[PDB]
RNA sequence: AGCGUGUGCCUACCCUACGCCGGCAGGCGCGGGUAACCCGUUGAACCCCAUUCGUGAUGGGGAUCGGGGAUUGCAAUUAUUC
RNA sequence: AGGAGUGGAGCCUGCGGCUUAAUUUGACUCAACACGGGAAACCUCACCCGGCCCGGACACGGACAGGAUUGACAGAUUGAUA
């Protein structure tokens, strides 16, 4: 009954897209939702040379890939939740529904 | 003149002495060594030099057992064998005389010539 | 390029004409005198034969060694 | 025999053991989040991978 | 290449059933990870489709570190004559 | 590996890229391309070899990743569409400098 | 007077076997002997300390630059 | 303090609390974490406070070198590292 | 205008030279010299001294099922239960 979705992605606006359509999924059919808490965005870093040789001034690339979590509790039966998060979702966004 | 010692051990002592009992005599690298475990991999050519160990012929000084092994810890049951250590080119003949014990017969191979200066 | 060593050569496979007959000796009747030793190994059951060497027997691919 | 030999000496551990997945060589290993992947491969295809340069 | 006959059956039933097969360029691979409990090495797998290519039968493609076999309409030929297989039933990249 | 792998296959078909969705039991990979018709086969050959293929090497379940082969609208402003036809029109045997003013004569027509 | 044996200068001795603390001319004598011990044998570090080089195992090229 | 990282595809190899043995390096049990969940409230250093020292190559400096003890590994000698 | 230095000392390290079986090698003003993500015990490894294997597709002509070829414990031999 207490179902705990977690919405990880690269894109934000993907993210605040699919968390916004979950509230409006959970406010229309009038289930007590636990709002979509920002979770603390991780910044996987590689800092390479950027000279596939040795030979210039040591100039380095440093290649950020933001993951951003998201998640919303939801005091729903197991079918309903079935039902919500089957539609409607864009490819970026990943998914995973806690039964309990 | 006098009778040599490994530790505080006569010869014969060292001997006729177990590996379990040996160990607690040499350094700590070579317990470690001979710890891990009996050779059975390339390793047992460690145990293929066991038996070039156990070809002592009849009394001169035996032949020349030659080894491409250099990391070989100097059993007190090796002394008096005659060892040709690779440099990776040469056989060093080297004899092993009792004080020998614990280090490797690699390390008595120069295996790098030395170095005279021309200019 | 030249080298100082004289070459070594492979082992030549010594081929035998008809190595199949040696292995029995053909009766009068229609019967057999097998020769050579049958490998008791679990693998070949009574099919292959052991090698008559001059000192021990030997088996091929089961590897199995029987000294006097 | 030289089945015994072929693959025998140990390949467990060191820059001997792990290789790039694309240009199969042994050095400058991005090991970082099990990308195990060369440094010239990861800055060709970072992009594809959604690795981004902003700051 | 000389390989157990029962491997080369193998690789080639393999390739035959399904209309591609996929390997990862490693000699020293002891079990092929699709074709494992018949006990095949990966060489065996490589040199047996790189001889199916040479003359013709198969198509190659090579990606990163793996190499792709899509058999070719003289290669589903060559091997329903060489299995001895009806030729009633098709590879399963023929079949919708 | 995927775009690598699908660009070295199907270059000469009009090659575009991927989108790959993850979905529930089913993976809705859609390869983008100029020749539907070209990279599909005959009678959908190429799709089944190619989705054998990426089950095989990946990974995958049995038919639990199903490919499409969809259309480029308005090919003249995607990239990698104009360097391939352009790879494959000097590969031909055609002159460079008719070929380069060819493909942004093309590219400049599409409206970019 | 229970001082381990842990905490001495020469522990395991090769000629004794004994633990002991290794004091002024008794330690450059023993020093001699370790040097002399290794030298007899012809070990590579015996042989290192002949020579007058770094036996430790550092890179000569560039320090040891009397 | 603040950035991070942390159990892998092939790939073995993670970060570690807590409890015992050992001076130490370290060992043996058992836990937690695929992570704002555990290590972690990251009890970091400098800094801060109180002893000893006393212008001396000195308790500055820690090179070089002897002897010993542990760990990683299939293997350390040309001293792996501690 | 100054601050902390570097250049002097020790050591770590890279380069030239010397040496060596080999001391693998690229780069030499800024824009070579803790750079090749290059901290190499093995692997890496390209260098040196040895010894295995074919992983020489396919096509053609011979050898060949009256067997073309695979592999193989001893004892030698080797570094090796190559």
């Amino acid at each position: 009954h207490r179902i705990r979705i977690t919405l990880t992605s690269r894109n934000v606006k993907s993210l605040e897209k699919v968390c916004a359509d979950l509230i409006r999924g959970a406010k229309e059919k009038n289930l007590k939702v636990k709002g979509p808490v920002r979770m603390p965005t991780k910044t996987l870093r590689i800092t390479t040379r950027k000279t596939p040789c040795g030979e210039g001034s040591k100039t380095w690339d440093r290649f950020q890939m933001r993951i951003h979590k998201r998640l919303i509790d939801l005091h729903s039966p197991s079918e309903i939740v079935k039902q919500i998060t089957s539609i409607s979702i864009e490819p970026g966004v990943e998914v995973e529904v806690t039964i309990a | 003149f006098r009778k040599f010692t490994y530790r505080g051990v006569d010869l014969d002592q060292l001997l006729d002495m177990s590996y379990e009992q040996l160990m607690q005599l040499y350094s700590a690298r070579q317990r470690r060594r001979l710890s891990r475990g009996l050779r059975r991999k390339q390793h047992s050519l460690l145990k293929r030099l066991r038996k070039a160990k156990k070809e002592a012929p009849p009394m001169e000084k035996p032949e020349v057992v030659k080894t491409h092994l250099r990391d070989m810890i100097i059993l007190p049951e090796m002394v008096g064998s005659m060892v040709g250590v690779y440099n990776g080119k040469t056989f060093n003949q080297v004899e092993i005389k009792p004080e020998m014990i614990g280090h490797y017969l690699g390390e008595f191979s120069i295996t790098y010539k030395p170095v005279k200066h021309g200019r | 390029k030249s080298y100082t060593t004289p070459k070594k050569n492979k082992h030549k496979r010594k081929k035998v004409k008809l190595a199949v007959l040696k292995y029995y000796k053909v009766d009068e009747n229609g019967k057999i005198s097998r020769l050579r030793r049958e490998c008791p190994s679990d693998e070949c059951g009574a099919g292959v034969f052991m090698a008559s060497h001059f000192d021990r027997h030997y088996c091929g691919k089961c590897c199995l060694t029987y000294c006097f | 025999g030289h089945q015994q030999l072929y693959w025998s000496h140990p390949r467990k551990f060191g820059q001997g053991s792990r290789s790039c997945r694309v240009c199969s060589n042994r050095h400058g290993l991005i090991r970082k989040y099990g990308l195990n992947m060369c440094r010239q491969c990861f800055r060709q295809y970072a992009k594809d991978i959604g690795f981004i340069k902003l700051d | 290449m000389l390989m157990p006959k029962k491997n080369r059956i193998a690789i080639y039933e393999l390739l035959f059933k399904e209309g591609v097969m996929v390997a990862k360029k490693d000699v020293h691979m002891p079990k092929h990870p699709e074709l494992a409990d018949k006990n095949v090495p990966n060489l065996h797998v490589m040199k047996a489709m790189q001889s199916l290519k040479s003359r013709g039968y198969v198509k190659e493609q090579f990606a990163w570190r793996h190499f792709y076999w899509y058999l070719t309409n003289e290669g589903i030929q060559y091997l329903r004559d060489y299995l001895h297989l009806p030729p009633e039933i098709v590879p399963a990249t023929l079949r919708r | 590996e995927l775009n690598e792998f699908l660009t070295r296959e199907l270059a000469e078909d009009g090659y575009s890229g991927v989108e790959v969705r993850v979905t529930p039991t089913r993976t809705e990979i859609i390869i983008l391309a100029t020749r539907t018709q070209n990279v599909l086969g005959e009678k959908g050959r190429r799709i089944r070899e190619l989705t054998a293929v990426v089950q095989k090497r990946f990974g995958f379940p049995e038919g639990s990743v199903e490919l499409y082969a969809e259309k480029v609208a308005t090919r003249g402003l995607c990239a990698i569409a104009q360097a391939e036809s352009l790879r494959y029109k000097l590969l031909g045997g055609l002159a460079v400098r008719r070929a380069c003013y060819g493909v942004l004569r093309f590219i400049m027509e599409s409206g970019a | 007077y229970k001082i381990p044996d842990w905490f001495l200068n020469r522990q395991k001795d090769v000629k004794d076997g004994k633990y002991s603390q290794v004091l002024a001319n008794g330690l450059d004598n023993k020093l001699r002997e370790d040097l002399e011990r290794l030298k007899k044998i012809r070990a590579h570090r015996g042989l290192r300390h002949f020579w007058g080089l770094r036996v430790r195992g550092q890179h000569t090229k560039t320090t040891g630059r009397r």
